[PDB]
RNA sequence: AGCCAGGAUGUUGGCUUAGAAGCAGCCAUCAUUUAAAGAAAGCGUAAUAGCUCACUGGUCGAGUCGGCCUGCGCGGAAGAU
């Protein structure tokens, strides 16, 4: 009388791992390969993400049962996750090794801080990730208005002022 | 046996080469195959020879042209031509230079390339119907 | 297109290698020399020595010529030599015949390093683990 | 069960000519093809047929569901076409075709020809090939059938007339 | 159910055997990134290789499958004017 517990208990598993995700990555791939997902997980949990493909059924009752951080609601056809735990960024560069190789149109979309980012768009951010070097560029075009255009002005002056 | 069908000539050239391992010559070139095996082309003058009964066979000069054939009757005669360059490094360096050159030049140095088991002349007629045998014999 | 295959799988001891059950008629056929490729062979196969059964893929290129990876030697071979029994038995490890230690296990884990589809040296040799008892090794700690 | 509630959804107005059981497909390409169908309902619906048994009939729910197969297949068959594909494996097979007779040295004494019936046409991309165009799915096969059995595929070396691509395992001839 | 896709790694497990190789035979009958793949259910160069397999995820969008009790039918069912 529907005794399977597998699909009951395998959608609240993977809806507080994907709540308590930071970045994460959505994807379509029939067409797959044992080789290229195997390579990507190994390096992937170093990095503190993991790759799954999930039942849709799984993830569509899982958007059902919780409000969602990292869907809005589930897509058509298969879907592969990308998901990271500790560094917020990884969930996407491991789609910008993947896309080298077999298929790099497969990416419907990405979700950050909750919002969906499509497959043009995620390309620039995912490619610099990392806040520090971020802050830098930040801080860079207002240092360069600030403090930079005044000194380095005043020296290309200096040097046209003793040279007549 | 080239009237016969499933007859062409090309592969069983390239047979030799393959399996065999000494280079064919093909010094005729067929014209037709199945029933339209009827004549053959003579690379040396670039003619073509015609059989009726057994008696037009002895009609031996310019009894045809090769025709339509001409695309592949030329890399095979620079193939005929490239096979006597190769006897020496004079004939060679004559080929390489930008100079021509004659059928009697080409069989005598075709003929040391035979003589020596370097290269193999291969000819082609049916027999059963008397096509080519007497042209087979020139050859010999 | 190009005379050039890749990752055909081979297997012949570690740096001898001439004859024609080694070297089957694919190095023949696709235009390969034996002299030169034992040359080649002989290269990588020194450090982890000569004489052992080594697996060897070969990727061809159409200049007549080769190329190799080692995929190092098998962990059921480098087990059954590191806990030295000459061979299993017709009814391994339940009729066992020999003794292997865990130090033993750790040991081959290291020589098929990267090789290994297990997460981490222990899970890895938890992979060799099940391989050293299937030749009837009996687990010493 | 299922596909016998699948309901055609015709495809840029084609002519549907409805007697109450025969039915008339007419059109350009997959022209003036008909059915006669008894046990069954068929209504012409929004370009939606709707098929179903004539009174609730045990035996004729079944041919609801044929029905609904040629219906779809003459659909088809005035979109796409189709089974093009024969061609003739080994040596010395070869066939011409003239006006809407085929001849085929197929190897027989006299080179045999086999001429086509109202609906149907081909011609030979060479003469090992023989491409088949038509408009009625089961005239088109009974085509390739009854070429196909001027010479089965004999399988130890495969040689004879082949309908689409594989028709045989075959094997060896000696063997052990 | 069909249709598309995956159908692995240690590893050609151990032994036996010319070969023994997932798939002649015996013994293990497991582990591993896994969402998953039996040290293998059937074919296959008898076996290297190759093909399908349960098992896994889409398209798919509804009932579905295996047993049993029991009426009735079927084939099994070919002879002498």
């Amino acid at each position: 009388a529907l005794n399977l517990q597998d699909k009951q208990a395998i959608v609240a598993e993977v809806s507080e791992v994907a709540k308590g995700a930071l970045s994460a990555v959505v994807a379509d791939s029939r067409g797959v390969t044992v080789d290229k997902m195997t390579e990507l997980r190994k390096a992937g949990r170093e990095a503190g993400v993991y790759m799954r493909v999930v039942r849709n059924t799984l993830l569509r009752r899982a958007v059902e049962g919780t409000p969602f951080e990292c869907l809005k609601d589930a897509f058509v056809g298969p879907t592969l996750i990308a998901y990271s735990m500790e560094h917020p960024g990884a969930a996407a560069r491991l789609f910008k090794e993947f896309a080298k190789a077999n298929a790099k149109f497969e990416v419907k979309a990405a979700a950050f801080e909750g919002e969906l980012i499509p497959a043009s768009q995620i390309d620039r951010l995912a490619t610099l990730p990392t806040y520090e070097e971020a802050i830098a560029r930040l801080m860079a075009t207002m240092k360069e208005a600030s403090a930079g255009k005044l000194v380095r002005t005043l020296a290309a002056v200096r040097d046209a002022k003793e040279a007549a | 046996k080239m009237d016969r069908m499933g007859a062409n000539f090309l592969k069983v050239v390239n047979q030799i080469k393959t399996r065999l391992g000494a280079n064919p010559v093909p010094l005729q070139l067929a014209i037709g195959a199945e029933e339209h095996f009827t004549g053959v082309v003579d690379l040396v003058k670039m003619k073509a020879i015609n059989w009726n009964d057994a008696d037009q066979g002895v009609t031996f000069e310019y009894e045809d042209i090769p025709a339509d054939m001409v695309e592949l009757a030329n890399e095979w005669h620079q193939n005929l031509i490239e096979s006597a360059a190769e006897a020496s490094e004079e004939l060679m360096e004559k080929y390489l230079g930008g100079e021509e050159l004659t059928e009697a030049e080409i069989k005598g140095a075709l003929r040391q390339r035979v003589l020596n088991n370097e290269i193999i002349l291969v000819t082609c007629g049916s027999a059963f119907k008397n096509k080519g045998v007497q042209a087979m014999l020139d050859a010999v | 297109a190009k005379k050039v295959q890749a990752y055909v799988k081979l297997q012949v001891a570690a740096g001898m290698a001439n004859p024609s059950p080694p070297v089957g008629p694919a190095l023949g056929q696709q235009g390969v020399n034996i002299m030169e490729f034992c040359k080649a062979f002989n290269a990588k196969t020194d450090s982890i020595e000569k004489g052992l059964p080594i697996p060897v893929v070969i990727t061809v290129y159409a200049d007549r010529s080769f190329t190799f990876v080692t995929k190092t030697p098998p962990a059921a071979v480098l087990l059954k030599k590191a806990a030295g029994i000459k061979s299993g038995s017709g009814k391994p490890n339940k009729d066992k015949v020999g003794k292997i230690s865990r130090a033993q296990l750790q040991e081959i884990a290291q020589t098929k390093a990267a090789d290994m589809t297990g997460a981490d040296i222990e899970a890895m040799t938890r992979s060799i683990e099940g391989t050293a008892r299937s030749m009837g090794l009996v687990v010493e700690d | 069960s299922r596909v016998a509630k699948a309901p055609v959804v015709v495809p840029a107005g084609v002519d549907v000519k409805i007697n109450g059981q025969v039915i008339t497909i007419k059109g350009k390409n997959g022209e003036l093809t008909r059915t006669l169908n008894d046990a069954v309902e068929v209504k012409h619906a929004d370009n939606t047929l709707t098929f179903g048994p004539r009174d609730g009939y045990a035996d004729g729910w079944a041919q609801a569901g044929t029905a609904r197969a040629l219906l779809n297949s003459m659909v088809i068959g005035v979109t796409e076409g189709f089974t093009k594909k024969l061609q003739l494996v080994g040596v010395g097979y070869r066939a011409a075709v003239k006006g809407n007779v085929i001849n085929l040295s197929l190897g027989f004494s006299h080179p045999v020809d086999h001429q086509l019936p109202a609906g149907i046409t081909a011609e030979c991309p060479t003469q090992t090939e023989i491409v088949l165009k038509g408009a009625d799915k089961q005239v088109i096969g009974q085509v390739a059938a009854d070429l196909r059995a001027y010479r089965r595929p004999e399988p130890y070396k495969g040689k004879g007339v082949r309908y689409a691509d594989e028709v045989v395992r075959t094997k060896e001839a000696k063997k052990k």
